[PDB]
């Protein structure tokens, strides 16, 4: 899954 | 009188993301604009120039979005950039001679 | 990963309009990821930034550099260690630079292991002419990979 | 169906960099402009935008102040550009006729 | 100044590399010189800020440019005529844009006249793909000549 | 003469 960096 | 040179110069800067914006990352395959680069680079680092590259990345970064089923963030786009204050093309030449 | 090397005709016809980019290594490279937040402000643990680190270090080993690690950094850790850098006396023979960084951050500075700031300023200032005079006109690269706002972007519709 | 990032496909050219001052010849114009006008009209015929304010920087990074007893005098500046272009741009001068 | 024409075997080797840009015209074109200033905050008359401009309307005329111009603006003046600009319907049937703005600036803003800011990523707002639907995918070119900071760079010797 | 800007 994607997630803020 | 010799040529003298400004403060800062010949830097190439490349952003995961744009000002006042977040940059995206897959857990498991990691940081979009990492992959990205990795990907272009090498691959074409033999016949591109640096610049010319990362605006490679910014094209690969448009197209993708973001998968994250039922949170905020499922089909959230990014942008990468890069500034320049390069002077003349950078080329890798790997692998030469 | 596999980089693909240039061929001597290549080399002969670009060499001249750009830059002197031929020393062995290449330039010493620096890869800098910090991965687990420590600190005060809480910043969630940078999952996936285990294969980032390990693909660019891959990735400048294979292009020809020499490259060097830091890995979950304090914003002074950071900041001296990025000045140590700068100062190491291979960079007069070689080539070029390459410094990346990864990290969690917010415009214009990226956040240590401790959850303080430290700005991207400061960092290109200690690779610039007055500060590194062994790399002066030699190309200078970096990579950011970080934060620099909190908002998402939602994206917008193509007309 | 895709979606676009919020913002894409600039290119913003900088006369100076962050906390940087640009310099102004009072009969000759802005260096920067003078700069950008003499490449752009040389080289857009076979040279992209991006790889254009790569020459504008050269010339900019070699340019110095003239302006005897002021502080200005033998003073430098660097210009810059930032991209989140995602392809070359040619600006085609002439063609089709 | 004059504009070399690229030849057709040029755009046959690099057209499909490249964004479009074939339209007549190639874009519509904004050079806005604020030179002559006037508010409570002074700041020093842009002297050969007029070469600058006849330079950037000369120039983007002969790149096939549809130029228009705007001198002497206040901050709410470039705000008002900078977003009129980008939602002008035109862009539609065009394949690029070029905004120049030409004053004094601190980081991240120009002053109009008046001596008052306009920042710099509210302009670019204005062109994005948000609120610029006809120029989505479409290059838009920025040139910024103002200051972005009051010290003088001395420069440095070059070492060796 | 040159000048800031």
């Amino acid at each position: 899954v994607d997630v803020p960096x | 009188p010799k040529m003298r040179l400004p403060t800062r110069s010949d830097m190439i800067c490349g952003y995961a993301c744009l000002k006042g914006t977040a940059a995206m990352r897959n857990t498991k395959r990691g940081s979009w604009y990492i992959e990205a680069l990795a990907q272009v680079f090498s691959e074409r680092a033999c016949d591109m120039h640096v610049a010319d590259m990362l605006v490679k990345v910014n094209a690969l970064i448009k197209d993708r979005e973001g998968y994250a089923p039922g949170t905020e963030f499922h089909r959230c786009k990014e942008m990468s950039e890069y500034c320049s204050t390069l002077c003349r093309h950078l080329y890798l030449f790997p692998g030469h001679p | 990963l596999q980089v693909k090397p240039c061929t001597p005709e290549f080399y002969q016809t670009h060499f001249q309009l750009a830059y002197r980019l031929q020393s062995r290594p290449r330039g010493l490279a620096l890869v800098l990821s910090n991965v687990h937040f420590t600190g005060e402000k809480e910043l969630e643990f940078r999952s996936g930034g285990d294969v980032d680190h390990s693909t660019l270090v891959t990735l400048f080993k294979l292009l020809g550099y020499d490259v060097h690690v830091l890995c979950d950094q304090t914003a002074q850790e950071m900041q001296e260690k990025l000045q140590n850098f700068a100062q190491l006396p291979a960079h007069r023979v070689t080539d070029s630079c390459i410094v990346a960084l990864l990290s969690h951050g917010v415009e214009g500075a990226i956040y240590g292991v401790d959850g303080k700031l430290l700005q991207l300023q400061e960092v290109f200032q200690l690779f610039d002419n007055a500060n590194c005079p062994s790399l002066q006109n030699k190309p200078k690269m970096f990579f950011i990979q970080a934060c620099r706002g909190d908002e998402t972007d939602r994206g917008v519709d193509q007309q």
